[PDB]
């Protein structure tokens, strides 16, 4: 398995892990 | 940055959660 | 003058001071 | 993370150039 977290899945992972939270650069 | 650490190279739960907020 | 870097903003910022470094979120 | 930096505070060219790549 690719441990790389690339594009959507870097995006996806910080969805995952930040919560409520948030992060740059979501709307 | 996020990208050199998380992409180029394999990050941990710890690096990735330094990129939130 | 606001000195802070907010949403598109802060995009721009990077888009400036990064160039062809590039950044996430973009492509 | 940037948020906090740059736009809840104000943030340098060096920490902003710190998020590229
Ligand atoms: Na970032």
């Amino acid at each position: 398995v690719n441990q790389h977290l690339c594009g959507s899945h870097l995006v996806e992972a910080l969805y995952l892990v930040c919560g409520e939270r948030g992060f740059f650069a979501t709307p | 940055g996020i990208v050199e650490q998380c992409c180029t190279s394999i990050c941990s739960l710890y690096q990735l959660e330094n990129y939130c907020n």
